[PDB]
């Protein structure tokens, strides 16, 4: 029954504001020790904001100024504030019971997801990665959404084929890598063709990559 | 007739903070440029005033209270401050009259396996008004059950430990803190500078 | 402040596992140690530095030794493989710090070292008034590894956007980093490095302008 349950994550403009509630079961919010703490996605833990029992607040380096920490007793929750959000704090936030100067943080909830993002549907750029055995390389860069498709020579080349999970970029967009390991003694004698396929923006390019 | 501040910083042991002693001084001269020019003290905060005019001022009584922080507390004797010593253990009023004196104690209140005689409250429903002082050692209850006296989930000891080491940082190291309270009644100020 | 951990722990099952924490002031903080499984909250594991919470095992302790703070972790099984965190309150700073974070990964695998590949930015690119510089790591176990940019021989961070280890299809790990650049900057410098870290070992590779 001691739980902590959060709402009120989602997609925001840069910019705006979202309000974020925590909701506790088994203990006394107003009572308590509250933290925000807020996670990147593929970063470490990163603590946003506490309050103290007596109402006495203290705010991260990187958020003071334009989240603010309260609750409310009548409905025993723990709300964040966030204003003037930017694409950094694209985050799971997660609030948590306890004081970090004595038994630490026992109580935590499942956390709630906020993405701080301007992006719209976007084709990609196809670039060629060229070789100095040898490794030929597509670099698909800025495209939104997921996912994207990436075949060699209209997909009879799979042999020594690696296509790299996108990286999410902090403009909200994504980019990836396609490499084909090709002999040095083919370099100047076959073609090879890299096909990308993007469904959402309509957006089918084929592109050749030879030496420089 | 000499203003007895030598028994309180020159104490050999100290009050913990949220046990902080307090010593009321009257009916004596005190010189306060001394005070501002000995000891070497690490931090000598006037607010309201200044030592130089201290000395030539009168005052109905004078409050010295005396305790024990660490060092990165020392900023939290002051007024308009928030944190655990502000808040649950020694609070100054916003208009405070008067000055605040921390010197590093290191070489007396610290213990190679550590001085844990030292105390400070970390848990407390309300903050404290201008020098209330709180003693208590009821197990504070975070939940909506009752604690009865005991520890265990939802039931702190209110109470927490420096644990003084020598090796500790600066910031960590203890400080002792005496807080000089000027009160101006309308009666007859018999506590003045030469 | 600033807590330093060990970004990658790797130990077989049912050996010791140890995960160090420092810090300036920690001999005089009270360090809390949490776990994360992938997905899940963090869950905590030790409080005031060796105490063990109410239904973890007996097998994961805290120790503090001076300025360092130790996790152990004793019969390591599978179940374990987690990110753990060490944390404390910087009362120099007003601040709730965590360490960096340590990967507990359970060796299921022999150990693989990383093979990266650097490219330069594409012709194409530089005419269209931009430059992306691609590392590529693969084939690589633990997967964790830390990748620095460097401009000639100076760190560069700015740009800088790695993806978190994927498993590959032999089960082993891959990974992409980017650098962002204008022009510019890429052709005033003599070359620009990728370094990948690994266990401790680090593979290098730069590229110039041609
Ligand atoms: C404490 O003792 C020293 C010894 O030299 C003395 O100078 C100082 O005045 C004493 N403190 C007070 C408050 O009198």
């Amino acid at each position: 029954e001691v739980q902590l349950v959060e709402s009120g994550g989602g997609l925001v403009q840069p910019g705006g504001s979202l309000r974020l509630s925590c909701a506790a079961s088994g203990f006394t919010v107003s009572s308590n020790y509250m933290n925000w703490v807020r996670q990147a996605p593929g970063k470490g833990l990163e603590w946003v904001s506490v309050i103290y029992s007596g109402g006495s607040t203290y705010y991260a380096d990187s958020v003071k100024g334009r989240f603010t920490i309260s609750r409310h007793n009548s409905k025993n929750t723990l709300y964040l504030q966030m204003n003037s959000l930017r694409a950094e704090d694209t985050a799971v936030y997660y609030c948590a019971r306890g004081t970090a100067m004595a038994y630490g943080m026992d109580v935590w909830g499942q956390g709630t997801t906020v993405t701080v993002s301007s992006a719209s549907t976007k084709g990609p750029s196809v670039f060629p990665l060229a070789p100095s055995t040898a490794a030929l390389g597509c670099l698909v860069k800025d495209y939104f959404p997921e996912p994207v498709t990436v075949s060699w020579n209209s997909g009879a080349l799979t042999s020594g084929v690696h296509t790299f999970p996108a990286v999410l970029q902090s403009s909200g967009l994504y980019s990836l890598s396609s490499v084909v390991t090709v002999p040095s003694s083919s370099l100047g004698t076959q073609t090879y063709i890299c096909n990308v396929n993007h469904k959402p923006s309509n957006t089918k390019v084929d592109k050749k990559v030879e030496p420089k | 007739n000499l203003c007895p501040f030598g028994e309180v910083f020159n104490a050999t042991r100290f009050a913990s903070v949220y046990a902080w002693n307090r010593k009321r001084i009257s009916n004596c001269v005190a010189d306060y440029s001394v005070l501002y020019n000995s000891a070497s003290f690490s931090t000598f905060k006037c607010y309201g005033v200044s030592p130089t005019k201290l000395n030539d001022l009168c005052f109905t009584n004078v409050y010295a209270d005396s305790f024990v922080i660490r060092g990165d507390e020392v900023r939290q004797i002051a007024p308009g401050q928030t944190g655990n010593i502000a808040d649950y253990n020694y609070k100054l009023p916003d208009d405070f009259t008067g000055c605040v004196i921390a010197w590093n104690s290191n070489n007396l209140d610290s213990k190679v396996g550590g001085n844990y005689n030292y105390l400070y409250r970390l848990f407390r429903k309300s903050n404290l008004k201008p020098f209330e002082r709180d003693i208590s050692t009821e197990i504070y209850q975070a939940g909506s059950t009752p604690c009865n006296g005991v520890k265990g989930f939802n039931c702190y000891f209110p109470l927490q430990s420096y644990g003084f080491q020598p090796t500790y940082g600066v910031g960590y190291q203890p400080y002792r803190v005496v807080v000089l309270s000027f009160e101006l009644l309308h009666a007859p100020a018999t506590v003045c500078g030469p | 402040y600033e807590l330093t951990q060990p970004p990658s722990v790797s130990v077989a099952p049912g050996q010791t596992a140890r995960i160090t924490c420092g810090g300036n002031n920690i001999g005089g903080q009270s360090v809390h140690w949490y776990q994360q499984k992938p997905g899940q909250a963090p869950v905590l594991v030790v409080y005031d530095d060796s105490d063990r919470p109410s239904g973890i095992p007996e097998r994961f302790s805290g120790s503090n030794s001076g300025n360092t703070a130790t996790l152990t972790i004793s019969r390591v099984e599978a179940g374990d493989e987690a990110d753990y965190y060490c944390q404390v309150w910087d009362s120099s700073s007003d601040h709730v710090v965590f360490g960096g974070g340590t990967k507990l990964t359970v060796l299921g695998q022999p150990k693989a070292a990383p093979s990266v590949t650097l490219f330069p930015p594409s012709s194409e690119e530089l005419q269209a008034n931009k430059a992306t510089l691609v590392c590529l790591i693969s084939d690589f176990y633990p997967g964790a590894v830390t990748v620095a940019w460097k401009a000639d021989s100076s760190p560069v961070k700015a740009g800088v956007e790695t993806t978190t280890p994927s498993k590959q299809s032999n089960n082993k790990y891959a990974a992409s980093s980017y650098l962002s650049l204008t022009p510019e900057q890429w052709k005033s410098h003599r070359s620009y490095s990728c370094q990948v870290t690994h266990e401790g070992s680090t593979v290098e590779k730069t590229v110039a302008p041609t």
